[PDB]
């Protein structure tokens, strides 16, 4: 019905939840008067004021901890990390203070909080600013982890994230913020919600299952477009949730295609693809495989600066196509 | 036959960026005195019992005791409302009780039984109660949390405050300073409290902190140093600090000078870094229960036999709770996965291998 | 002969490296006068003094960064984290300041540093004190990660760790510290070194390959002894190194046994076993696998306190045997 | 005709826990003045060139410019020895040059070429040189590192010191306070330096810090506030702090009050949180190069014609360097995996898929 960028979709989601529940509030570095480091929170401070949209000092462990305490007390904070690379300084509060508390308290202390911000590779930001944290967070019990790709994913997941009464990590993508998508009236509604824990088939297919999350989803669709011209039909699956991942949807797809390729932007060892592949081998879909499942990931090095090096440190469409052809043996 | 109340003189607090501090005189009623006495004694006997149960292998893992610091948890409670909030570290058995939990529920949690306040899922370091947020095992992590609870108090506008406790060892944690800055910046009704018992596990304050004046580490945040062995000093300083925050003046730091009779925890005899004589001297001259007792009797607020009767009832209370905690069954294995998430539909959690499944209900 | 505990083996290793090079030094909470939180550094302060064995305040991010700086300046620091649960507060210094620097600097600035301490589950320490970080650290390029099981492992790996000129994470185990093992003359030598990146076959077998690391290795050997009485011979492989893992040794074994089971104490999703299972499927040994590889891990929940609950949150010998029989259909 | 030296007055530094501070007068020789002028002007033209290249997309990602702050990198260098050490954050182009690298190696790194000082592997934020440790991208992370470099100086007994720089925004990082404590505890020859250019990205100091007296945040550590726009003032304070540290008195804080002409980085226009009139007022009244130039001409240490000739030589050096930086080839793809580990035999690293292998040599 209309063109909406991922950035604007997230903004709509937050704006709507703030209007709906007075207990919701946003805090982080440059989220208010600066209109957001990547302009995701633009206009919110002007509309809601100092009490609801809070600019913070550069003290990650501290404001993440404050956010968790406010949640324990009954509020529903949205804690933004400029990039998740910086969340490493505050990762103890996310894991030991937020994720484990409901369980440790025997179901007495819930923690309704959301941690969001860009994750993974960007453009020429080098090693300390290009790390993907999907596998790290998805590894921890008591936490829910999502990684939206397009505008619909973004709005639907942030709203659901905010209404959930447990800690939810929303791993966004800086390169996706400015990408426009066709936004249907259903997504425009203030009641639009995407369930956490359910994957989405972005393209129906019969020759091979291609699973991914975040930005790479777009490259998988591009790869599918190219392969389609050669008679190869790819079923592209958008994970949406990292924890708890929707393995049922992936297994059902493999039972039809007999082939699987995983695509992620993060480092290979102990990554997202590793878990999917291990789950496939432990599940009922293993016998439906006609070829071993293979993984497309970022190169196993800290992210280099030079253009040509960075380009070969992140999965390209040609790398996705190459792996798919190896799997189908064509 | 007994005086209804009496006036007592209390030590003046050292001040940091404060024009005036709490009064140096306070009135104690016979009713309150008897109450604080029973409370401190209950905590003391509970810790001694936990020590006994630990040696008997009934309690496992960590077990940090607070005997010697009873004037702190009871004094702080006496100076705040049931609707105010409090959070501390792992040496929290006393606070759990003063905040409303029974000795039975506390000991049952230590022995890891279903009747524990946390259903046996948390143990010694993790216990929660109404407006009591633990009970936190990561040194320093509870400070930003406390400032967050203070943020909610201001946000709700009910005039409630939050007491955020941390030890001298934790005082050197970077996140505490990040919390000082934001609390001052936003004038949060947070009472930062440093429980100074002189040692951080095995490291004395002199060897861990370049400056041992904890009540001033906040720098721009005002503070006061209190005698943490005198319950009336603690109560009065607490009323002052709470009133300060309720008036909208922002955060304040309060240093409680106390002492712990036991080692850091059960596995630490506590004599490799300090002498037995030092411990004995403190007990002999500054024990919190001894101090209040002498005040009660010397002022005719109560009789020695009356206080002895309370000791007997308290000892009886602890023995009954200990029997309950030792006989109460362990939680059922079928509930191992319960309470991972709140307000969600039930789901399955994986065990030691893919063929082991546990049900998880909110 | 000579029998030595794991704790003693580690102490021997550090002591020998300290004597060998005056630039080597140890720092951490209670490492000096307290003789070590778990007594691993016992006697070292008395022998070397305040300059070589440094007690620190409780400031993880701070002393970890100080250690990294000292290493960049030419010293060879051994940084101790009381438990790795506490390394989360300083994980940014380990990853962004140490691991990635040699690469980012174009090979100009090396970081010869060692990060050690107990990792994983203990006995009754609850949720915030039982986390395993093998998967988290082994995920990062620029780091080397080892996880010793017995006394030989411990001594040889700590010495190799100290002599390496890059950041090395040594994930120890508190429950293993007090366990004694026969210490051969070879290991007694001050020249005893275990190469990082090479696994060790602890037991030869022909029916199935059982890979593990740290404490569970002992449980696998126990499981193998029981199965041996039934006619089943397990080839137990002690990883020793988490990154870079010795997949070659594992593949060679699977090519002989046709079966594989991985055993680990940490959380299942995105864990150590996931990477091993994914590599086996992508490698030359996949065609030799007669049954899918299965994983034995800790339960997917924050660690509970109650004895019976904790017993069922970590892998037991019976769980290893069950998985093995399920794999061999017996 | 030219004076060989002249005396100048410099602003007295505000002091924290110090009886006496740096002198309020100093001597500048003609030779030193000529060197400082050329150095600051080289940094200025290099940054302006960097700006131009970025707009042309020749430089990517981050690019934090330090123009306006030249009295800091040159003044700091003028007050230490080449054998001393220094570490800072990401706004490090100036420091990389003052520490010894050529404009050629710096620009080639920014343009991501083989001849870059880091071989095109690091870019704008990660550059290293002899006794210069970056060039660090995580706010505050470099402070503990500097303290560690200082520990090494003491450990090896070399009589060298380490300057550890961080911005006003970074001053609220918890790890900085953890470092203050240990540095004072072990009397490390560490000079903590807060470059205060008034804004943390887009947040003014008044909105980010409860207390804006950065030189006093060290609390127990002494400090001095310095005019960061005056090259001589910075040099004098630096010589004072370095001497303080070499004497074995431990750490000291130095707040340099400066200003950045450009926004936080290339994508920040720099006018949403401050007015254009504020920026220009600072430039016309306090530009570091203008101030030195006026001093040298007035005192007859150099002629306006001589200084102009230096500008011409510098401009050409910059242009010849930019030509090399834009013509120099990118690093070969075959070396993508090089330098992952030091002193190790060669090995293979995985690329985007299992069939892509890169060789890795130390
Ligand atoms: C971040 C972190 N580092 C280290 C530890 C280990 N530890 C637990 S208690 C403790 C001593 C803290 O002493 P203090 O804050 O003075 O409190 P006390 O027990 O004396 O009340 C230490 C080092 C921890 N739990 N968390
Ligand atoms: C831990 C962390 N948090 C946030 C960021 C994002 N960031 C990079 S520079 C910056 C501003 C720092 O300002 P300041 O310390 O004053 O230095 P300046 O650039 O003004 O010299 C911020 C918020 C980061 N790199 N690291
Ligand atoms: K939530
Ligand atoms: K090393
Ligand atoms: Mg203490
Ligand atoms: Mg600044």
């Amino acid at each position: 019905s209309l063109q909406v960028t991922v950035r604007d979709a997230i903004n709509q989601g937050m704006d709507e939840e703030l209007e709906r529940d007075e207990k919701v509030f946003l805090l982080g570095e440059e989220v208010a008067q600066y209109d957001g480091a990547y302009k995701v929170s633009r206009g919110l401070w002007k509309k809601y004021g100092d009490k609801r949209i809070i600019d913070t000092p550069i003290s990650e462990m501290g404001f993440a901890g404050i956010a968790v305490g406010a949640a324990m007390a009954g509020l529903r904070p949205i804690c933004e990390f400029m990039t998740f690379n910086f969340s490493m300084q505050a990762i103890d509060q996310v894991i030991n203070s937020a994720a484990k508390t409901y369980y440790m308290s025997g179901g007495l202390q819930p923690v309704p909080i959301v941690f969001r911000g860009p994750n993974g590779a960007s453009a020429g930001v080098a090693a300390q600013h290009s790390q993907c944290f999907a596998a790290w967070y998805g590894h921890c019990p008591g936490l829910k982890v999502v990684s939206p790709w397009n505008s619909e994913d973004a709005k639907g997941l942030i709203k659901s994230a905010i209404r959930d009464n447990n800690p939810v990590v929303v791993l966004e993508n800086e390169l996706m913020y400015g990408v426009p998508f066709e936004f249907p009236p259903e997504a425009q509604s203030k009641d639009f919600l995407i369930p956490i824990g359910k994957a989405k088939i972005e393209r129906q297919g019969t020759h091979i299952t291609v699973v991914s999350h975040s930005r790479p989803v777009g490259h998988c669709l591009e790869a599918a477009a190219v392969l389609s011209k050669e008679g190869v039909e790819c079923e592209v699956i958008n994970m949406r949730t990292i924890r708890p991942m929707d393995m049922e949807t992936i297994e059902a797809s493999v039972m039809k295609t007999n082939h699987l390729v995983t695509v992620e932007g993060g480092w290979p060892q102990f990554g997202v693809g590793a878990e999917i592949c291990a789950r496939i081998m432990e599940g009922p879909a293993f016998n439906f495989l006609d070829a071993p499942a293979v993984r497309v990931t970022g190169a196993d090095v800290p992210m280099p600066y030079a253009k040509i090096l960075e380009d070969n440190s992140i999965p390209q469409v040609k790398d996705i196509i190459f792996a798919i052809k190896k799997t189908l043996n064509i | 036959s007994f005086a209804n109340d009496a006036t007592f003189e209390i030590k003046k607090c050292d001040l940091h960026r404060l024009e005036e501090g709490p009064p140096v005189t306070t009135v104690l009623t016979r009713e309150d005195g008897l109450k604080y006495y029973r409370m401190m004694q209950t905590v003391r006997r509970m810790e001694l019992k936990a020590d006994q149960l630990y040696k008997q292998k009934i309690i496992r893992g960590f077990c940090h005791l607070c005997d010697g610091q009873e004037a702190c948890c009871v004094g702080l409670e006496a100076g705040i409302n049931p609707t105010d909030h409090l959070i501390t570290a792992y040496r929290a058995h006393g606070f759990t009780f003063t905040r409303g939990l029974s000795v039975r529920e506390i000991l049952a949690e230590l022995t890891g039984r279903k009747g524990g306040c946390a259903k046996g899922k948390g143990g010694s370091m993790h216990m929660y109660a109404k407006n009591f947020y633990g009970g936190n095992g990561i040194v320093g992590a509870q400070v930003p949390l406390g400032a967050g609870i203070a943020l909610a108090c201001k946000y709700n506008g009910k005039d409630e405050v939050c007491l955020t406790l941390y030890g001298d060892g934790a005082a050197n944690q970077g996140q505490i300073f990040e919390a000082y800055n934001m609390a001052a910046l936003w004038k949060l009704p947070c009472i930062f409290i440093c429980e100074n018992n002189r040692y951080g596990m095995g490291t004395s304050v002199e060897r861990a902190a370049a400056s041992t004046d904890y009540y001033k580490r906040g720098d721009f945040i005002p503070g006061l140093r209190v005698d943490g062995m005198d319950i009336l000093c603690v109560r009065e300083a607490t009323r002052f600090a709470a009133a300060y925050c309720r008036s909208g003046k922002g955060p304040i730091l309060m240093e409680l000078q106390t002492y712990r009779y036991h080692g850091h925890e059960m596995s630490d005899p506590g004599v490799s870094y300090r002498t037995r004589e030092e411990i004995q001297e403190v007990r002999s001259k500054s024990d919190p229960i001894m101090l209040l007792k002498d005040r009660m009797v010397n002022s005719n607020l109560a009789s020695v036999e009356e206080l002895k009767e309370i000791d007997v009832e308290v000892r009886k209370e602890i023995e009954d709770a200990a029997q309950f905690a030792t006989a109460d069954p362990e939680p059922p294995l079928e509930e191992l996965g319960y309470h991972i998430y709140s307000s969600d539909p039930p789901f399955e959690v994986r065990g030691a291998n893919q063929w082991i499944k546990f049900k998880s209900v909110s």
